[PDB]
């Protein structure tokens, strides 16, 4: 069984979206299936369900905003969120939850803000045992993806969670530790990868 | 000759939600105001008529119909309401002229392992038309693949189990519910006050 | 609502100890209790439904107790991925409302952190800005003090942190600390230096370059 979410992104406060679950493996007309968000750093959050009969129910942060909805035709999973407000800024599951067989898709997440899309700036972080870096500032609707070596480096990285800045703008650091021998005979270079702007830099670091 | 109200209400036994029991009252007199006056009785909510005026009125038949259900499930036992007891087991017209009478029954139908007696309709792909039975113990397709009569993947057995038990709160507590429905049908009224 | 109170915050134990989570509901919920793992960045994972029966292809480790208003869910001898944040849930009364969450981590021993500096990049120096970066590397336990001086003059104010997540594996955290200073007050001085307190380290350890040299 897979559940797919889509739709997701920034918009600003008082629009709308409409986040789509696209079901693999039971039929959506059939089952109870419920909308799951999460903030931000917080916990999860029950927003709406819709019965196997169609019956629909919602949480009370949501009410006379938020819409659920199913397409038998497409196996599609719907909700159309209306007049939308900064906290409602989460991440957002679908599910086959409250009864029948369990099942959760990956989630799509939701920024809702005035600020507007920046493409990240990308610097390096110049280097027994020894570090590099790049140093990834000045983004905003975030997630931000970060590589090394084009996936050929995954031992000894680490990618910081991001902090955000007195101008409202995230960075982050990716670090990995290399032997120190190899700073001449290797190259290093992170793959950032910032789709909300679709940006994508490579940054080779000496 | 009065009607047979103590058939109904002072039932030793009464039916899961889903197989709700139904009573056809005919040629006889009620008073309506002596059941109200019973004082253990925790919902008496009469939609569109009154105790009083009932024992004034005139019908050709009077429904008496009977079940087990939740606490917290009363309030679906109401017009235009939904959830799973209105929408798959027991469904109100949004027009009904009728009385809906409930009292809770914790030392009648909850038990010490629990009662697991009493059923209720969990999956069903529509809601049920007002004042519509469904027996159905067939299993619950819930993909494509069909069933064969075998319980498994996407394959649900469409009734569950109250799980009554003597110290349940209150909203999982068992409550006996009589819903009146009365019928003018163009025919002679043979229940009066 | 039924509101649901779980286990505090944090809660650590050893690898192979016990780790027991408790969860209270406002009302009587009967065995309509739900238990979810969540790994950091990943989502939620059903690992015990109706209370105590645990889903297919979970290890058996994990168990789960409790009827009526408390509960709670126990992993019987911890291993360094059972780092988690795990949610206790009421799925059959609506709002269906969710516990706020306890996460849990693995006690190890003392890890000294390896300690690096970088300074910043001619890219960066062309916006105007300086961004020094300070690098604490798997270490245990968390609590650590990064303290910038630029000329022996304490730092406040132009700094933020970032720590990772417990590593699924040597159970060890990372620190990154930016300072952010103008290209012109990060000319006015020479000496950079990053000052890092820990319990692995029997002394300060400080990490220094001076600028353009």
């Amino acid at each position: 069984v897979q559940l797919v979410e889509s739709g997701g992104g920034l918009i600003q406060p008082g629009g709308s979206l409409r986040l789509s679950c696209v079901v693999s493996g039971f039929t959506v007309s059939s089952n109870y299936m419920s909308w799951i968000r999460q903030a931000p750093g917080k916990g999860l959050e029950w927003v709406s369900v819709i019965y196997s009969g169609g019956s629909t129910f919602y949480a009370d942060s949501v009410k006379g905003r938020f819409t659920i909805s199913r397409d038998s035709s497409q196996n599609t999973l719907y909700l159309q969120m209306n007049s939308l407000r900064a906290e409602d800024t989460a991440v957002y599951y679908c599910a086959r939850h409250p009864y029948g067989d369990h099942a959760w898709g990956q989630g799509t997440l939701v920024t809702v803000s005035s600020a507007s899309t920046k493409g990240p700036s990308v610097f390096p972080l110049a280097p027994g045992t020894a570090a590099l870096g790049c140093l990834v500032k000045d983004y905003f609707p975030e997630p931000v993806t970060v590589s090394w070596n084009s996936g050929a480096l995954t031992s000894g990285v680490h990618t910081f969670p991001a902090v955000l800045q007195s101008s409202g703008l995230y960075s982050l650091s990716s670090v990995v530790t290399v032997p120190s021998s190899s700073l001449g005979t290797q190259t290093y270079i992170c793959n950032v990868n910032h789709k909300p702007s679709n940006t994508k830099v490579d940054k080779k670091v000496e | 000759n009065l009607c047979p109200f103590g058939e109904v209400f002072n039932a030793t036994r009464f039916a899961s939600v889903y197989a709700w029991n139904r009573k056809r009252i005919s040629n006889c007199v009620a008073d309506y105001s002596v059941l109200y006056n019973s004082a253990s009785f925790s919902t008496f909510k009469c939609y569109g008529v009154s105790p009083t005026k009932l024992n004034d009125l005139c019908f050709t038949n009077v429904y008496a119909d009977s079940f087990v259900i939740r606490g917290d499930e009363v309030r679906q036992i109401a017009p235009g309401q939904t959830g799973k007891i209105a929408d798959y087991n027991y469904k109100l017209p949004d027009d009904f002229t009728g009385c809906v009478i409930a009292w809770n029954s914790n030392n009648l139908d909850s038990k010490v392992g629990g009662n697991y007696n009493y059923l209720y309709r969990l999956f069903r792909k529509s809601n049920l038309k007002p004042f519509e039975r469904d027996i159905s113990t067939e299993i619950y397709q819930a993909g494509s693949t069909p069933c064969n009569g075998v319980e498994g993947f996407n394959c649900y057995f469409p009734l569950q189990s109250y799980g009554f038990q003597p110290t349940n709160g209150v909203g999982y507590q068992p409550y006996r519910v009589v819903v009146l429905s009365f019928e003018l049908l163009h025919a002679p009224a043979t229940v009066c006050g | 609502d039924i509101q649901m109170t779980q286990s505090p915050s944090p809660l650590s134990a050893s690898v192979g100890d016990r780790v027991t989570i408790t969860c209270q509901a406002s009302q009587d919920i009967r065995n309509f209790l739900n238990w979810y793992q969540q790994k950091p960045g990943k989502a939620p994972k059903l690992l015990i439904h109706d209370a105590s029966k645990l889903e297919a292809g979970v290890p058996s480790r994990f168990s789960g107790s409790g009827s009526g208003t408390d509960f709670t869910f126990t992993i019987s001898s911890l291993q360094p991925e059972d780092i988690a944040t795990y949610y206790c849930q009421q799925y059959d009364n609506l709002p269906l409302t969710f516990g706020g969450g306890t996460k849990v981590e693995i006690k190890r021993t003392v890890a000294a952190p390896s300690v690096f500096i970088f300074p910043p990049s001619d890219e960066q120096l062309k916006s105007g800005t300086a961004s020094v970066v300070c690098l604490l590397n798997n270490f245990y336990p968390r609590e650590a003090k990064v303290q910038w001086k630029v000329d022996n003059a304490l730092q406040s104010g132009n700094s933020q942190e970032s720590v990772t997540e417990q590593d699924s594996k040597d159970s060890t955290y990372s620190l990154s600390s930016t300072l952010t200073l103008s290209k012109a007050d990060y000319e006015k001085h020479k000496v950079y230096a990053c000052e890092v307190t820990h319990q692995g380290l029997s002394s300060p350890v400080t990490k220094s370059f001076n600028r353009g040299e």
